């Protein structure tokens, strides 16, 4: 299981450093998203070893970062914009996708 | 140690060829390794991870694809070059011995030995770079890096082991103890095959071909029990083998579920896991056949090392002697196959013969002239030099000995003909051949002197081989030449022409002749005669005619 | 042809072992069909297993679909091993029956009159005929044969269980075929070609080199070590390519198709782990076929590296089962119920008009006409060995003339039962080999005890039998003087006491002493039997009761040996020796 911290009202240009951390699991993590009314999708991913990969849409603005010495996880929200808006989940899995409850973030 | 020992020649590609196998070694134990992790990053979904440890496995997938191919091909070439060097050491040794030493083994003995036991072992150690060194390295690897992906089953590794190594020691006793009474039983069927072909003439020549089968199907039936038996046992072990691997691949896809709860990631380990257990069993099953086949090898290097080391019974003294003055004379000599307290002597430009008992060392005391066999006690000086004193160049350049038994080599009649003299010219040659009378007869060959022999010379009957042997003999013009019943087999025409021919070319020339025929021997202008190990006496035809009473019992014939 | 000929030879042993030959297919099959989806078992496992790893991180299953699926994993490969005992056993069962039938008809074949086979063809070349393709035969059966069908009924389920289980993922796995069988092919057949280049090289080199270690005696007493060495070596170099080549290629296969096996294993692993990323997202899965195909690929390429090395073993016991055929297929020409069954000769023998040869061409006699009556005895002489030897042949019928007629009294050979014949008449050959036992057995070849003594007696070679150790009971297979032997062969002779003897030139190696012992021995085979005798040393049967003397197989003057000298011939140009 997993556990998510950080989420909250904000305001386009806002920053914002989400927070999850792992049941005691090591895995390769990434933050994922989900506009009201819209399906799960992919925001970022971290590797075990330390490189990552980004969205498009958040490419060259949020950054992901994790302590492999507890498997916490990081994501820093930053230069926010209205369309961010949407609730997000720190995910790191073995085959099912393991994913936290996950906290809203509202760009005003 | 003698097998190194002629390697040492190729340790420049043996130590390549090591190498080869190395690295094929460690080639396909990481493979495993490398699917555990690519199935691991499949777990962990790591694209850019699963493309770089595809192509790397590939790579190395190829690379020992190709060290394969580089192994074997170095390992044929130290092989080959071993068992040529080792054949080359042997044949020169043989062709050192003295005849003695060539008597303590039986022709066949030693042509088996020389070309069996030596191609038994050029495929041994072929085996033995390609493989044997293949597997203690992969079995020891297996174990290490099984140990390593799986420590918590260290256990399973350790009973496994020992299950494979029960079985395969009940293998080592039951198999071995019936395949050396199998391997007796095949030869032997061969070997009354072989009698029964060869005398299928009286075989057939009797109703006993019926009996001589029955008895050849009862030895094959015997043969069918121990047959039977093996089957039997592969029947077993093999399937036991199968199911101890299944049942290990089993047990630890079981119990790995135990300690699933605080680490998942053991999934990724157990495909590899199961693979190098499998890997394990096979390499130790394997390393088993070949050191029960290494026996073998073990038998042939034994039976190749004392024919390599022996050493003759001639040896060189010294300094290279004089020419030959042409004297022989002999000194209570005694010899065991047989002769004691023999003493005689004959100067230059004499001819005598020698007669005694059937069968009581018909030529050797005449063998003994040259130094094939050497005096036990006493001696003898051949032109006033002992035989210890004497070189083997000497011998060869001044005396000839023409042996109890006609022989011939494949090829030209020429050449055996040149065998007494590398320089001599055609016309020695039917110089000899007038000698021996055989011009005419040679000329009725397809081309004469060069005109081709059978290997066994069987294209030509006993009388010409003879006569061959004879003209050999005498090609080089020795001073002592030894003469031993060669008339006892050709017609009863050319006896009188062959004493004639000797009786002038006699110049500077003393010889010995043997028979049981005084016919051929009353020409001599001495005899002496032997009976049994003890000289009887010396004198001539009409003073033995009386002097003794062994001369008259053969006489009379 | 070939193929045809071999599969109608195996065809005619394994025709009496139907129903098992049969059963056992049907064991083999179950067999492979239980060891192919075994992986399917296995990967499943491993399926359920990351399943109830994934519900331990949340549910903490009770891991019974898994536990079921290693029990039905567990008592498969059981009964796996089951059907691995049954069907090897029956096999090997079969295969030593079989084996035995076959080697005993060979044997019984070899026995009958194919007397001319062995005529012609050269001692060495028959032995190997047997030695080599039958023994190749038995290496194949107790071994080769199994693995190929085993190897290829897996080949056939697991392909098939393949297609069943995936469809893109075997069809790219397999795609390494061509190339390892176009390996296997080139590297078989020109491993073929080489090893029997180096077969033939090294043939050429050991039949030097047993010559020359047979013949070493005059290398000594003349030194010829530096050219005989040379020669060898030359020749060793020459075997040295061969060799190097020939073991090249022929060891080359196996490691290559492992090699070969390593990389199709990296293949599947790389499609595999491609298809489970970029492909369907049930990983469980995915990984569950990924390790089924693994296994899958080393129990393919198991079949295909067992058949490769087992084509050289088949393809020569095939090639020898050619030979085999050939030989199966030689007339038997044994006499058929011909009725007669001849018990005394009535001391009438004669031949009439006879005309033969090796072969109808140039026949070496003809118009052979002479008479032989009760105790009597016949001189015979001519051109040396053929020409003359070549009518006991055909007094013992070893051939057949193609016309005119011989007999014992009116009846032709062709009439009476060939048995009853050698029963009634023996025959002593130059050579006059003897066979394996003691002395007593080639005495006896027979069920009689005390016989032998009044034998050698009688051949004047007993005191040679008490000489040895243990007398008569001294083994014996070498170590045995020349005239002995023949000495032997008239005692066996004699024992067998048949109406008629024919014998041919008993001195050709022998001395004067030994040659009067052989006299007495003649004496005494003659005194109480009719007998031919073929004799080129005038002096041994010059008091012959007749004599005939051969041209080029046909007769030019006959009579006593008194009436033969005064009467001008080629007879007394040959004793005119003395």
């Amino acid at each position: 299981q997993l556990v998510e911290s950080g989420g909250g009202l904000v305001q386009a240009g806002d920053t914002l450093r989400l927070s999850c951390e792992a049941s005691r699991s090591f895995n390769r993590m990434g933050w994922y998203r989900q506009a009201p009314g819209k399906q799960r999708d992919m925001v970022a991913h971290i590797f075990s070893d330390g490189r990552t990969r980004y969205a498009d849409s958040v490419q060259g603005r949020f950054t992901i970062s994790r302590d492999n010495a507890k498997n916490t996880v990081y994501l820093q929200m930053n230069n926010l914009k209205p369309e961010d808006t949407a609730v997000y989940y720190c995910n790191g899995f073995f085959i099912q996708d393991f994913w936290g409850q996950g906290t809203p973030v509202t760009v005003s | 140690d003698l097998i190194i020992q002629h390697a040492k020649k190729y340790k420049g590609s043996v130590v390549i060829a090591l190498l080869a196998v190395i690295v094929m070694v460690v080639s396909a134990l990481w493979q495993p390794k490398l699917l555990q992790q690519v199935l691991e990053a499949i777990m962990n979904d790591d694209s850019d991870k699963m493309k770089n440890l595809g192509i790397q496995l590939i790579a190395i997938a190829g690379l020992g694809l190709v060290a394969g191919v580089i192994n074997t091909i170095f390992s044929a070439k130290v092989a080959q070059g071993v068992s040529a060097d080792i054949r080359e050491a042997t044949f020169r040794k043989i062709q050192t011995f003295s005849f003695g030493n060539i008597e303590k083994f039986s022709a066949g003995n030693l042509v088996v030995r020389l070309t069996n036991d030596v191609t038994q072992i050029q495929n041994v150690i072929m085996i033995a770079l390609q493989t044997l060194f293949r597997i203690p390295f992969l079995f020891i690897g297996s174990f290490i890096l099984a140990m390593l992906t799986l420590p918590q089953l260290w256990w399973v590794i350790v009973a496994l082991v020992i299950a494979v190594i029960l079985i395969s020691m009940l293998s080592f006793s039951q198999m071995g103890k019936h395949f050396m009474i199998i391997q007796n039983l095949i030869d032997k069927i061969n070997g009354i095959a072989k009698e029964n072909l060869l005398g299928i003439r009286v075989v057939k020549s009797f109703v006993q071909e019926k009996n001589q089968l029955s008895r050849f199907t009862k030895v094959s039936e015997e043969l069918t029990t121990h047959n039977l038996i093996v089957g039997s046992l592969f029947a077993v072990m093999i399937p036991a083998f199968m199911l101890v691997a299944n049942l290990a691949v089993v047990g630890s896809i079981f119990f790995v579920s135990n300690l699933v709860k605080d680490d998942p990631t053991l999934i990724g380990g157990v495909a590899s896991f199961m693979n190098y257990l499998m890997q394990i069993m096979m390499a130790i099953i394997i390393g088993g056949m070949m050191m029960m086949m290494t026996s073998r090898a073990a038998v042939s290097i034994k039976r190749i090392k004392e024919v390599m080391e022996t050493e003759p019974d001639v040896t060189y003294k010294k300094v290279p002697e004089q020419e030959l003055i042409g004297s022989v004379e002999f000194d209570h000599v005694s010899f065991r196959y047989t002769l004691k307290d023999i003493s005689f002597s004959i100067q230059p430009g004499e001819m005598i013969g020698i007669v005694g008992a059937t069968g009581a060392g018909k030529s050797t005391l005449a063998q003994l002239i040259p130094r094939l066999f050497d005096p036990t006690e006493g001696k003898i000086e051949v032109g006033g030099v002992d035989l210890r004193e004497v070189n083997e160049h000497s011998l060869r350049k001044t005396v000839s000995f023409v042996l109890q038994k006609a022989i011939l080599f494949s090829g030209t009649i020429a050449q055996n003909l040149r065998h007494g003299k590398r320089d001599a010219s055609e016309a020695d040659m039917e110089r000899a051949s007038g000698i021996a009378q055989a011009k005419e007869f040679i000329e009725k060959l397809a081309e004469g002197y060069d005109a081709p022999v059978e290997e066994r010379s069987n294209n030509f009957s006993g009388g010409q081989k003879q006569r061959l042997s004879i003209t050999r003999g005498v090609i080089g013009e020795p001073k002592i030449l030894i003469l031993d019943d060669s008339t006892s087999a050709l017609d009863a025409r050319s006896e009188r022409l062959v004493r004639e021919a000797l009786d002038k070319e006699l110049k500077e020339t003393t010889t010995i002749v043997i028979a049981q025929k005084i016919s051929s021997v009353v020409h001599a202008d001495r005899i002496l005669v032997l009976d049994n190990g003890r000289l009887v006496g010396e004198g001539t035809h009409e003073e033995l005619a009386a002097t003794n009473p062994v001369y008259q019992e053969i006489y009379e014939t | 042809t070939d193929l045809i000929k071999a599969s109608k030879f195996f065809y005619h042993y394994l025709k009496r072992y139907k129903v098992s030959f049969l059963f056992i297919f049907l064991a083999i099959f179950a067999a492979t069909y239980l060891q192919v989806k075994a992986p399917q078992f296995v990967g499943e496992a491993i399926q359920e297993l990351a399943k109830y790893a994934v519900n331990v991180m949340q549910g903490k299953d009770d891991k019974s679909a898994f536990v079921s699926v290693i029990w039905k994993l567990l008592i498969f490969y059981v009964l796996t091993s089951a059907a691995s005992f049954i069907y090897s056993i029956l096999f090997t069962q079969v295969v030593g029956k079989s084996t035995n039938r076959m080697r005993i008809g060979l044997f019984n074949k070899l026995e009958k009159l194919t007397i001319r086979f062995f005529d012609s063809h050269q001692d060495g070349e028959i032995l190997s005929r047997f030695t080599s393709d039958l023994d190749n035969i038995q290496n194949s059966l107790n071994q080769a044969l199994l693995q190929v069908l085993t190897n290829i009924a897996l080949l056939v389920g697991v392909l098939i269980m393949m297609f069943r289980q995936n469809v893109e993922l075997a069809w790219a796995t397999i795609a390494s075929t061509p190339i390892a069988i176009l390996i296997a092919v080139f590297v078989i057949s020109k491993a073929r070609k080489y090893v029997d280049l180096q077969q033939d090289e090294v043939g050429k080199l050991n039949g030097y080199m047993d010559e020359k270690i047979s013949g070493q005696r005059v290398i000594i007493t003349n030194g010829l070590q530096e050219e005989t060495i040379d020669g060898f070596l030359e020749q060793n170099e020459k075997v040295r390519a061969a060799t190097y080549k020939g073991q090249v290629y022929s060891g080359l296969l196996f490691p290559m198709m492992q090699g070969m096996s390593l990389v199709n294993t990296a293949i599947v692993i790389f499609f595999g782990g491609w298809l489970a990323i970029n492909g369907s997202v049930d990983r469980a899965a995915a990984l569950g076929l990924v390790v089924m195909f693994v296994q899958y690929s080393q129990q393919y390429y198991q079949p295909l590296m067992q058949i490769s090395s087992g084509y050289s073993m088949i393809q020569l016991a095939v090639t020898g089962a050619r030979r085999l055929n050939e030989m199966f297929d030689e007339p038997d020409e044994i006499r058929p119920e011909n009725g007669e069954k001849l018990e005394e000769i009535n001391k009438a023998v004669a031949l009439n008009h006879v005309v033969f040869g090796y072969n109808p061409e140039t026949p070496v006699l003809k118009d052979v006409s002479i008479h032989v009556d009760k105790g009597e005895m016949v001189a015979l002489v001519g051109p040396t060995g053929s020409g003359k030897t070549t009518i006991m042949n055909l007094m013992n019928r070893f051939y057949d003339v193609n016309e005119g007629a011989v007999t014992f009294d009116g009846v032709d050979i062709r009439e009476m039962d060939l048995d009853s014949l050698r029963s009634h008449v023996g025959i002593v050959l130059q050579e006059s080999v003897l066979f394996s036992g003691t002395i007593r057995e080639n005495i006896a070849f027979e069920a009689t005890d005390e016989e032998i003594v009044q034998a050698a007696k009688q051949a004047n070679i007993h005191e040679f039998i008490v000489n040895l150790e243990q007398g008569y009971d001294t083994e014996i297979t070498n170590l045995f003087s020349t005239g002995q032997k023949q000495l032997v062969s008239i005692a066996r002779t004699i024992i067998t006491n048949p109406e008629l003897l024919i014998l041919d030139e008993a001195t050709s190696n022998v001395d004067t002493v030994t040659e009067a012992k052989i006299q007495k021995a003649m004496d005494e085979a003659i005194k109480g039997r009719t007998s031919f005798v073929i004799a080129h040393r005038l002096k041994t049967i010059l008091n012959a009761d007749r004599i005939i003397v051969l041209r080029d197989g046909e007769v030019i003057e006959e009579g006593n040996h008194h009436e033969l000298v005064e009467q001008d011939g080629f007879y007394a140009e040959l004793y005119k020796n003395q």
